[PDB]
């Protein structure tokens, strides 16, 4: 939760969330703005799940 | 510029103008 996947590479490094998963989308050929216009709605469906 | 959270302020460069200032 705190530090991504880089904690099992190496040393801890730190990281915010909204940046994480943009990380975290561009990785499956989505651009990364998708996720900074539809925060919201992102967050309300990760919940109810 | 205002829907984004926490977007901040600051210049981006132009490669042309300089040029086409002559």
């Amino acid at each position: 939760i705190t530090s991504g996947w880089t904690f099992g590479a190496g040393p801890a490094l730190q990281i915010p969330f909204p940046m994480q998963m943009a990380y975290r989308f561009n990785g499956i050929g989505v651009t990364q703005n998708v996720l900074y216009e539809n925060q919201k709605l992102i967050a309300n469906q990760f919940n109810s799940a | 510029c205002d829907v984004v959270i926490g977007i901040v302020n600051n210049t981006v460069y132009d490669p042309l103008q300089p040029e086409l200032d002559s």
